[PDB]
Formats: C-alpha cells, structure tokens, sequence
C-alpha cells in the first residue's frame, strides 16, 4: 500500500487515505495513476 | 492637466565649439554650442564679440564646419541628439542676419541600438562625405553632392561592434577611415578606405596595429605629415605606415586626456586638456629629407599649465585659447612664451558664467522686499560654487569643492550647505585649499596608497558676507545625503538636521546610517541629538512638526520629544527605495529612481500611514514634485517631464494616470516652488544650468494659448526646418508620444519678436475676434512671471 | 501580440521562462494532445493558477518541448516529455472547448529594457572612455568609478547608481549562487540581465506567491533587484501548512552533481516535485526504511519525511553505502520562505 504521491507506505488502508487526503494538491488521479 | 514652462535663463553648459570662417570669408568665427543654443562670435583682437546667437530645436550634439569646393565661407554641418540633421549657411543681407538652411533630413535607423561610446560625426577633409557612427556594427556615410538637399545616406557594415574613436585620414587619393577599436585581443587600430561608388569599405593603405591597452583618442595629422595620433593616459603614439613613434612622458600619467584641437594648420603643434583641467602642448619635430618629404623625428609633451576643467578647446588665433566647461565657468586663456614666476604659461583674460550643474537649489528674501532671490550650487570638483541669483544678475561665490545640498535658515541668517572633498590616501592629504578647510571655526564629529577618498562637510555660511562661518566635518567613510532646515515639535529652537550613510566599498547597500540635527547659535554648531539607524537617510522631510526620513526602503516618523531626541512614531516599509520624498498638507509623495511613484496619506487618528495611490512605470527619473494636491510633476529619461494625476472603482481611485507630457531637453535635478518675480510657479534646475518655470494655467487660457502656439508653428521659421511638435514629443530611446498639457513658453514669448506682417497672420481669425493687441496685451501678461 | 495556446490540465506548477520542467502523461486526452501539439509548434503553455479552483489564471508562461519519448509499457501510452518556458503571456480570456480542453486566447508580455542610468547626463568628452578593458575587488571599485563617473552632474553618489547597474547587481548574485553550488564555473551562467534573472529565479526557494510575483515584473533589472532582495533578507525555511515551524536555514542548502540546488524531478506516477538538496534538517520524522527503487540520485536510499506537527509529507532523507554520507531533499511546494 503506497501513496502516490509522496510514497508513504502503510500496512492497512485508514493511515493511508488519511495521507493521502492530508497532501494539499489537486489529488488529479484520473491524470496520474 | 494644464501647464506652462518658460526658461528663465538659458542654457550656459558648453557642448562643443568650432572654429573657423563661417560668417565672413575676410574674418574668424567661433561657435559655441551650447544646449540647444548656437552662439556665433566673432574674434578680434580685444577678443569674442557677439554676433549671433540662434537657438535650435534639438541638442546641438554634433557640429561641424567644412567649406567644399566652390564655396566662398565654410558650411555647417549639425547633428542633434534626436537625429536631426541639417546643413546650414549664414547669410547677412545688409544689416539683418538669418541663418539660411542649405539641406536638412532626419538620419535615424529604425532598428538599432545607440552606440554606448555615443554618437561620433567626422567630415572628410576634402569634402566628400560626411561620416556618422551612430549604431554598433553600421558606419553611416552621406555623400556631399548638392543634389543631397534631404542629406540621403546608406549604411556600411563595420564588423568591429566596439569602436572607441574613428577619424578621416589628412592625403590621401580616397576617402580613408582610421579608428580604434576593442576586441577580447586588445585595441586595435585600422584602417578602412571608403568607396562611394562600390558604397563599402576597402583595405586601408596600412594594415592594422595593436596599441596601446587603453589607446583612446584618434588625432588625423595634416599635411605633410600624414598619418594619424593615438592618445591614452600611458603613451602616446604615431603611426604612418611603417613610420611608428612612441612617446610615453611621465607628466600625463596623473589624469586622462580628454579633449585635444590642433594649433598650427599644418600640425606642428596641439593642444591637450585633461580631466583635472591641466592643459598640455604636444610638439612635433620634422626632418626633411634630401630629395624627399617631411617627415616625424619624435614627439614632445610639456604642461602649459592649468585651466578650468576643458569640456572643449579651440584657438583662437595670436595665442588666444577658448577653455569651454561644463562643469565649470568658460575662459579665454592667453598663452605666453615664457612662464610667469609660478611656474605656468597660461593666464586667464575672460570667464564667462556657467551656472550648471545645479544640483540643489533654494528660493530665499534676503532682503526682505517680497521678491526673492534664488540659489544654486553651480559646478563640481574645483569649480563648485553658489550663484546667487536675482532679477537677469548672477553672483558668484567659490567653494572649490563639490556642493550637494542647500537650505536657508531665516532665524540664524545663514545657509547651510553639504559639501564634498576629493583627498588623496598618501592619514589623507588635501589636493588644494577648499571652503571646508579654510573657515573661520572648524569642528570634527566624533561617535591603499593612492586611492581617493571624499571628506564630507556641513558648511554654515552667512547670507550676507557669504564667508564660510562654520565647517563641520564628519566621520570617516560617511557619506551625506540630505539636508533640512526646520524646527521640530513645540521647540523652539531651529535645527539644521541631516540623514548620513555609512559606505564601505567592500559592502553594496550601506547598513548603517546617522540622523543629526545641529543648533547653529552664538557662532558655534553643536550637535543636540543623534540617531542611529540600519540604512541610508536618502530624503528628509518636516511633516507638520515632525521629522519624516526615508531609511533605506522604508518611511518613518520621528516625533521631537521633550527631552530634544528623536523618536520613532510610525514607520511604513513600502519595498521600493525612497529616494525622492514631498510633502503637502498630509499627503506624502515617493519614488525610487526608476519612476514608481507612491502617494500616501498620514492618517491622523490612527497614527500610521495609509497608501493613497501607486504608480510603477520602469524609467528613470531626476526628481519629483508636488504641484498641487492632485497634480504631482516629475521628470523622466531622456530629459522629459511628465504630469500624473490622483483622480468609481478602488482601481481609478489607486491609479495616478499621466496627464501630461514634455520632452524639456535637459535634465531636470530638483524642483522648487517660489517666484523670482497662473497659480504656482515652480522652478527647477538643469544640467547643463538652465532654470525654468511651471505654473498651472486655466482651461481657458490653455486652449487660446495651444491654438496660439499651433499657428505660430506655421509661421516662425526653426533653423534647420525641424517641426516644433516633433522637437517636443515626448522620448525614451526608441519610443515617442506628443506633449500634451504643457505650452511652450518659449515659443509664446516669441510671439513678441516678429513683426506687424506676421502679427496678422499668426492672429487672423483667433477665437469678439481676438487683434494683434489682445494678443500682445496677453504675451506680456504670460512673460511678467518670469 | 494576440494568440490561442492549448493548455494541458495536469500540470499544476508556476513555470518561469528557462526553466526545464520534465513531465509523465497517462490519460488519453493529453496524449492525444501532446501527439497534435509536437508535429505542430510546440507551444504548451502552462497557466500560473492565482485561484487553487484551477478556473482564475492571470499570467502564465507558453512553454516549449524539447524532448520526447513513449514507453508503451504496463499495456498502456505512457509518454515522458521534457519542456521548457519561453514566453511570459497574459490571459485574456479562457475559451474552454467544453471537452476539458483548456484553450487560452493570451498575448505575449514584453520586456521592457532600459538603458544605462547615465547615458542620459553622460559627458561626450570623456564618453569615449566608457569603454574598457574587461577582466578582482580592485577591478570592480575602478569599473564604478569609471562608468558612474558623471555623477557628479546628478544629485545622488555613484555607489546609489551602483544598486541599480546591471552588471554590478548580477556581480552579487553569482557570489550568492557560487556560495550554493562550490563548483559553478563562470561561463555556466548566461551573459545578459533577462536571461540571468530568469534562470536565478528558478533556483531560489520561493514557493507560490512571490513567484507569480517574480514571474510579472517585466524589467530585468526590477527583476535582478527582487531576487536580491529575497536571496538576502529572507534565509529560513518553515512548513507551508504550519507556517511556524522551521525546517531549514539557507545556509544549508546544498546543490549536487550538476543541477543547481534545486531541481525538478517527477515520481514514478507523474506528480511534479522541486526538489531542494540539504546537508541537514529538523523538525522533521521519518517513516519507511531506506529503499532505492526509483531513487532521483544514483546509489542513495530514501525514507520519507514529514514534520512533526501537522504530518504533512515535507520530504526526503538520502543515504548511500560507501560522500556526503547523509543529506534531504525537501520538496518545494512544502516549504514557506520566512524573514528571521
Ligand atoms: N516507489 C515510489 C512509490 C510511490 C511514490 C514514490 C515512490 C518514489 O520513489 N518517490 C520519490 C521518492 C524517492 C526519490 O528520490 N524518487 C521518487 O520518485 C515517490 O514519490
Ligand atoms: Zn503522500
Ligand atoms: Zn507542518
């Protein structure tokens, strides 16, 4: 499980939602992964 | 907005003067060229007598004499900064005197960028053609038929971009071009032939050489020696062919050459100036050989001695030499055959004034009959001064050394003046004996080999006597840069403040800097207080009572406590560098160097300053002013001034839009209101010494006086025919708008001059219709101000 | 003066002219895009967003493709460009084709150059001295006392003419930048003001804001003076969510190799970071363990970094088994400039 963006790293999905939703961007996923 | 600027005192800078038989074939004539101003003389033996004394449209710039063949007197060939060209013939029938205008043209490229060495004008000594270097890389020529009645030419592509100075080579078959130039290998001079017909450049007869690493002035030596001079501050070295004489005397190496004429026709001797005002005579020695041609043996240079500094020489004939100055009085020098017991062959006949540069000035009743007198700080280095001017009577007080700033104590009767000393670092020695160091009580503030420091000082001068009272000195490595006169608070007493920087070379933005404030009674000036701040004071203003300083980018206010120091009250950090600071009622105007200007407004109950408007147009400027609450006036590059106007939207309400526009022809250093004699009347100062006057005209006033000028320029005929709207559009280089808001005044007032026949014209049908005498009644209430 | 530029979405990142901005596209619109736009002029332009809605832009930059490269791995048109601004445009209106295509009607900015402070009050006698020989301390105390010479003539000293020369102000700043990198050779550097100033811009840690700023002053040397006046005044660093917490001083920055101090580089799924090289930081936790994958700088493993207070991910810290031992890398838009 990594972030995208940064590259954090987790075990479960909650911790990983939450980063990501923590980065202040734009988040254009269609356009990305 | 509506304007009117008058001269009140022409242009006294000297451009550049000429010699020759231009107004008679029988007799010698001398043309200076001041800013705008062309003065003929003619010389005699008591010396210059005035003959004429034309003023053109535009910056004199280049000028020249040349008589081609089949010509009776020499032709004038003038050039002004704005390209304008023209070709012109003096003609006196019986006893009326008008310059006729044998061609004229507008020689600009479009696309090009002004030379940085600026522009060059040579004339071939045989007449065939004129040369003009004006843009990098392009060498224009034009040709001097008489078919050329436009002054047609076409450009020649020079590969060498850097060319420190070029000249016309005296013999030869065709046309030659001999220059210095710069490449990353060093100088270099060479030499190109110019070929008309082909319209190039051709191998010159000599290849070319290397010189000298600062080789920097081009001398074309006359028959029969041929060949050409190369000046620096090294050595100096003549070149003909294979002919190559180097002379690198001891005596020159002090200060740079200059300026340079030729005294003799055939090139036996000339005359050098230098910087520092020294003027030289370099010798050539000939040889003749048996069955053959003269030729060079070696060159000598010995000082003649010492002059004001040489903007321009000429010489006129039995011994007689025209030192013109710009930063200095003009002089007619008379060079003896044996030296006086000083030392110095050279003794002064006439010194004609020059009030440039000014660069503060004040308006100030000495005499307290309600018509005040004015006055400048004139000159720079030795030539410093102060005019004191009054109604056109000037009188002079030396300083020999620079002056900066001024202001008027009315309380102590005395003026104070910032001033600056050049000294060398061999402890440091003075060079010569000065203002600062030769008053009456002198005071020290306390708180490499050869290289030149400048010593400060704060001069107290009394208003009557003019006798340097008190001399201040300050502290090493200081440098001042404002100058108010005011009392503060509910004090009673009356300060002579001042806003110092603290500058070491190794640092770029000075960090640190003094506010002062001085009490000047009993014949003392004792230091009352003395603030320490983290920038340079560049502007220092009395803002109702209290003290506003400019500290590097940032405005603040001091309140006089009292305890009799300076207290900080409101400070407003306005990113750019407030060098130019105004005040009026509770408006504040600054600016930085490059025009953005910012007007702010004191908010009394609040206690901090609120921006009102801002204007950011990069350009440089000389000063600014406020004219009146809504009309702020400035000057921009290339000698213009301009208008901006405080006015809807937050947006119009926070935009100063430019309302006017004027392209004076000089550089404009400070502004100040008072008359010497429409509401307001604004004087300003220049460069080259000219002052003049602003005032604010009435709507209706503005358009009889547009109209007026708007006919004129259909009937007053301008010496090389330039259109008058085209010699005040407005100018930035490579950009041009048309003035607007702002009457000529000199064009008006010419009004005056021209006769009955004229009159009629000018006047026909105007705006009852208005007649010659309403009109004339009307001009004479326009030139009353001034 | 006037044209119509297409703008491609994705890109979220205020672009000054000479700067090298490298980009991964993954969506079939900008794919297609990119494949009409290289056979045509290539004149990707990228819009400064004032507004984070991504629907107000002001000033933007007409950016220019100089590389491209496809990688049909992973079954699908990934494509990998390489571009570089030019143009510094402003936008006139936003004529959106309704299909996401983001086409701008804009008009290109000029730069207003100005000539040298004295060749208005120049004396024409010694004019001719103006030129001289170029070649230290000694040699720039003689290059102000030559070319400011007639200051006399003016009301202010030569060293107030001095903060405002061209190449006196560009002398400074290649200290500033020398003192960064410990091997930028003279010639590295471009020549002239414009393209000096542009290419220092896009070094500096400004973040957002004083960009756009940067990005709309049109005289060179207005630029030259902005730049300065950041590099000197303002030398700490703080996290842009916390806007109190200090990261950094400038003093640590670090270029490496032979990218400036900062660079861009994009991750393995397209997003854009800028990053900034540092001996060290604080404030800052770890989390992950040192991996290489796809590491920006050959042979450093990274963990990722974010600061201690609001978690927001600030960077990277790079070791390497082996010079320097261990430095970081803090991404650019994470980081706020703030005066001591
Ligand atoms: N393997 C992943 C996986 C997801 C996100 C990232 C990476 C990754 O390597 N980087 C950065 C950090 C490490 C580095 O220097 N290069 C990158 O692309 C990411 O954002
Ligand atoms: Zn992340
Ligand atoms: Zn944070």
């Amino acid at each position: 499980l990594f972030c995208p963006i940064c590259g954090f790293t987790c075990r479960q999905k909650g911790n990983l939602l939450r980063h990501i939703n923590l980065h202040t961007g734009e988040k254009l996923f269609k356009y990305h992964l | 907005s509506y304007n009117y600027v008058v001269t009140a005192q022409k242009p006294t800078a000297v451009n550049g003067c000429v010699t020759g038989h231009f107004t008679s074939a029988e007799d010698l004539n001398l043309l200076i060229a001041k800013n705008t101003r062309l003065e003929i003389y003619v010389v005699t033996a008591e010396g210059l007598r005035p003959v004429k004394e034309v003023g053109m449209y535009g910056k004199i710039a280049v000028m020249e004499l040349f008589r081609p063949k089949g010509e009776s007197k020499d032709l004038l060939f003038i050039l002004t900064a704005k390209y304008n060209a023209c070709i012109l013939e003096y003609k006196q029938s019986g006893e009326s005197i008008d310059i006729i205008t044998r061609a004229h043209g507008n020689v600009q490229d479009r696309i090009g960028r002004p030379s940085e060495t600026g522009i060059i004008g040579i004339i071939d000594p045989e007449c065939r053609m004129i040369g003009l270097r004006l843009y990098d890389g392009l060498f224009k020529v034009i040709p001097l038929d008489r078919d050329n009645k436009e002054l047609k030419a076409f450009n020649i592509r020079l590969e060498e971009l850097h060319v420190i100075d070029v000249k016309f080579l005296y013999g030869c078959q065709a046309p030659t071009i001999c220059f210095v130039y710069q490449d990353p290998q060093g100088r270099h001079v060479k030499t190109y032939e110019v070929s008309l017909r082909e319209k190039e450049f051709n191998k010159g007869p000599w290849k070319q050489e290397n010189v000298e690493a600062e080789a920097s002035m081009v001398i074309a030596v006359p028959e029969p020696f041929g060949g050409a001079i190369i000046i620096g501050q090294e050595s100096i070295t003549y070149h003909n062919g294979d002919k190559y004489l180097a002379i690198a005397p001891p005596i020159i190496k002090q200060s740079t050459i200059v300026c340079h004429n030729r005294v003799d026709p055939n090139g036996s001797r000339y005359l050098l100036g230098d910087m520092e005002g020294r003027l030289f005579m370099l010798l050539l020695e000939k040889e003749e050989q048996m069955d053959g041609t003269v030729t060079l043996k070696d060159l000598r240079v010995e000082l003649l001695g010492e002059t004001s500094i040489a903007e321009c020489l000429t010489y006129l004939d039995n011994g007689v030499v025209f030192v013109g100055s710009r930063l200095g009085d003009s002089q007619l020098v008379k060079l003896n055959v044996d030296s006086n017991e000083q030392g110095s062959y050279v003794v002064a006949m006439e010194t004609f004034t020059n009030l440039g540069p000014i660069v503060d000035m004040c308006v100030v009743d000495l005499e307290r009959q309600g018509q005040g007198q004015l006055v400048t700080c004139s000159g720079a280095f030795k030539e410093g001064s102060l005019r004191i001017i009054r109604n056109l009577h000037i009188r002079t007080v030396p300083l020999y050394e620079s002056p900066r700033k001024i202001c008027y104590q009315e309380v102590s009767q005395c003026f104070g003046v910032l001033s600056s000393r050049i000294e060398v670092q061999d402890g440091t020695t003075a060079l010569r004996p000065s203002a600062s160091t030769q008053a009456l009580s002198s005071s020290v503030s306390s708180s490499s080999f050869g290289e030149e420091v400048e010593v400060h000082n704060l001069l107290i001068i009394d208003q009557h006597t003019f006798e340097v009272l008190h001399a201040h000195q300050f502290l090493q490595n200081e440098y001042a840069l404002s100058l108010v006169s005011c009392k503060l608070g509910k004090d009673p007493n009356t300060y002579f403040i001042v806003g110092t920087a603290m500058v070491y070379p190794e640092e770029a933005e000075p960090k640190q800097g003094r506010i002062v404030v001085f009490q000047y009674s009993d014949g003392k000036l004792q230091t009352v207080a003395e603030k320490e701040v983290k920038g340079a004071v560049y502007s220092m203003v009395e803002f109702n009572g209290k003290l506003l300083a400019s500290i590097n980018s940032t405005v603040r206010l001091y309140e006089w406590t009292t305890e009799k120091e300076l207290r900080t009250e409101c400070n407003h950090y306005n990113n750019i560098m407030a060098l130019y600071l105004k005040t009026k009622g509770d408006f504040i105007l600054v600016g930085d160097l490059m025009r953005s200007v910012l007007l702010l407004a004191y908010k009394p109950m609040e206690g901090n300053f609120e921006e009102i408007a801002r204007d950011f147009n990069p350009n440089w400027m000389s000063a600014v002013e406020i004219l009146d609450d809504d009309n702020f006036l400035g000057a921009e590059n290339a000698f213009n001034l301009f208008v901006c106007q405080k006015d809807t939207t937050d947006e119009e309400r926070q935009h100063l839009q430019e309302v006017g526009l004027f392209h004076l022809g000089e550089f404009v250093n400070v502004f100040c209101h008072g008359s010497l004699v429409t509401q307001g009347s604004v004087l300003f100062g220049t460069v080259n010494g000219m002052i003049g006057l602003v005032t604010s005209l009435s709507e209706s006033w503005y358009n009889l006086l547009l109209d007026m000028q708007n006919r004129l320029n259909k009937v007053i005929k301008s010496v090389g025919k330039i259109e008058h709207s085209f010699w005040r559009s407005f100018h930035t280089e490579r950009k041009t708008e048309p003035a607007t808001g702002f009457i000529d005044g000199d064009l008006i007032e010419s009004f005056l001059d021209i006769s009955r026949p004229k009159m009629q014209e000018v006047v026909a049908n105007l705006q009852r219709e208005a007649t010659a005498d309403d009109l004339i009644k009307v001009v004479e209430e326009l030139t009353r101000i001034h | 003066s006037c044209q119509v530029i297409p703008v491609l979405p994705q890109v979220m990142m205020i672009l000054i002219p000479g700067q090298t901005l490298p980009l991964q596209l993954f969506h079939p619109q900008e794919v297609s895009m990119v494949r009409n736009l290289i056979q045509k002029d290539r004149t990707f332009a990228v819009l400064a967003y004032s507004n984070v809605q991504e629907r107000e832009a002001q000033f933007g930059t007409t950016a220019e493709i100089y590389a491209y490269r496809e990688e049909q791995d992973f079954g699908i048109e990934i494509v990998k460009v390489k571009a570089i601004g030019r143009q510094r445009f402003k936008v006139l209106e936003l004529r959106t084709q309704s299909d996401g295509i983001q086409q701008a009607k804009v008009q290109i900015l000029p730069e207003c150059v100005l000539p040298s402070t004295m060749s208005a009050v120049q004396l024409e006698s010694l004019n001719k001295c103006q030129i001289f020989p170029s070649k230290s301390y000694k040699w720039w105390q003689k290059y102000q006392k030559r070319k400011f010479h007639c200051a006399n003539l003016t009301s202010w000293p030569r060293w107030l003419y001095s903060l405002y020369d061209a190449e006196t102000l560009m002398d400074r700043i290649k200290k500033q930048l020398r003192e960064w990198d410990e091997n930028l050779k003279d010639d590295s550097l471009p020549s002239n003001p414009i393209d000096f100033s542009y290419r220092v811009a896009a070094c500096l840690p400004i973040d957002d804001v004083l960009r756009i700023q940067l990005l709309k002053i049109g005289s060179a040397i207005q630029r030259l003076r902005c730049e300065l006046d950041i590099m000197n005044k303002c030398t700490s660093l703080c996290c842009k969510q916390c806007q109190e917490t200090e990261i950094t001083t400038k003093n640590e920055i670090f270029s490496l190799s032979l990218c400036g101090p900062m660079a861009a580089y994009v991750n393995p799924h397209g997003y854009v970071h800028e990053t900034l090289t540092v001996y060290k930081a604080c404030n800052l936790n770890l989390i992950g363990r040192p991996s290489t994958e796809h590491s920006w700088f050959p042979g450093y493993a990274w963990t990722v970094a974010q600061c201690k207070i609001c978690a927001s991910h600030i960077g990277w810290k790079f070791t390497a088994t082996k010079s320097p031992q261990k430095f970081w890398g803090l991404t650019r838009s994470a980081l706020l400039p703030t005066i001591p």
